[PDB]
């Protein structure tokens, strides 16, 4: 039971770090989407 | 008390039940890396070995002799003790006095028969005295002995019941705590899988939009090249 | 003596098991971190 | 008594190790199968 207590704890930090990194990379994906969307709108402005 | 501090990530009340086929695969694999990993006979986690009989301060040389006898006996369960002379304890018969037997020898073997008869007489008198004592005062002693024995039974029973209550308490409390943790990990795992799928779809769509923005960059480059050629 | 021998057998099995657990722990970390950083390359059609 | 309690601890921890082996095997199978499927497909 003591071993499982420590196992549960370390599994919380491991999974929390993993999901936080995935969500941060998702935020970077939306930042890249915004940058490419701004570039596309700028090329629309330059063509029009 | 146990002395192993190895920690596995096994949470049985919330992890799914392992199916027997990949279970048997798990013991098969654990067996094959046990085969390739050498075994350590002097591991510190192993308790010290059982000392042999001879150097032990407990067993007397008579006890090693009896242990060797009962071990050399091929059936230890049927090994028995060298019995006393119950044939001599049995009631004596009238000895056959021979006419050719000498008077001194006849008197000596009559003396031996008298010794055995008197010993049996005293033994049987003591047995009858103890039987009368058990007749007059044995039932209350039997009652008080059975009462004490069932009292010890009750003591062992309450000890085992207390230990079982401890097990029940631990199991229920950790069922609750494990279930709370398992809900947390299930939420995080599903969120992680959904985030992986979402970021893959997101970067696929972003790569497609990168293809069109590169197409428009090439369009502007071609327009600039055409204007520079025409001017 | 027999239960002591079984204890030694279980000790060897558990040591082998925890070594396999460690190896598979690095294996899961490698596979999961690799799939977590799996970017999307330009899906260029076969011209 | 000491050998019996240590044997019980070893048996329970060995079953725990088998359960972790099973869970990690499922994790590796899912991750590798997903990676193989995605590398085969490409256009999700």
């Amino acid at each position: 039971r003591a071993s499982e207590e420590q196992a549960i704890q370390r599994r919380l930090e491991a999974l929390r770090a993993e999901v936080a990194f995935v969500s941060t990379r998702e935020r970077k994906a939306q930042e890249l989407y915004r940058k490419l969307r701004d570039e596309l709108e700028e090329l629309r402005l330059e063509q029009a | 008390m146990p002395a192993i501090t190895t920690v596995h990530e096994s949470l049985p009340y919330i992890d799914p039940e392992p199916t027997p086929e990949q279970r048997a695969a798990a013991e098969a694999l654990i067996a094959e890396e046990r085969a390739k990993v050498p075994d350590d006979p002097y591991h510190a986690l192993l308790p010290p070995p059982l000392p042999p009989l001879n150097e032990s301060r407990h067993l007397t040389p008579i006890l090693q002799n009896e242990l060797a006898r009962l071990a050399s006996s091929p059936d230890p369960q049927a090994a028995k003790m060298d019995a006393l002379d119950f044939s001599r304890y049995e009631a004596p018969e009238m000895p056959s006095i021979d006419s050719s037997q000498s008077l001194e020898e006849t008197a000596s073997q009559l003396w031996e028969t008298l010794k055995q008869a008197y010993t049996a007489q005293a033994y049987l008198s003591a047995r009858r005295a103890h039987l009368a004592l058990l007749d007059t005062h044995g039932k209350n002693a039997w009652l008080i002995g059975n009462w004490h024995l069932e009292g010890e039974v009750k003591a062992v029973e309450k000890e085992l019941a207390e230990t079982k209550r401890e097990i029940d308490r631990v199991s229920l409390a950790r069922q609750g705590m494990q279930e709370a943790a398992g809900a947390e990990l299930k939420s995080l795992e599903e969120t992680w899988k959904a985030g992986v799928g979402r970021v893959l779809e997101t970067e696929a769509a972003a790569e497609k939009l990168r293809i069109e923005v590169l197409e428009e960059r090439r369009r502007l480059a071609e327009a600039q090249a055409a204007l520079a050629v025409g001017n | 003596a027999r239960v002591r021998e079984e204890l030694a057998t279980a000790l060897y099995q558990h040591d082998a098991a925890v070594r396999v657990i460690a190896r598979l722990t690095r294996e899961r970390d490698e596979a999961r971190e690799a799939l977590a950083r799996l970017t999307v390359t330009g899906a260029a059609p076969a011209a």
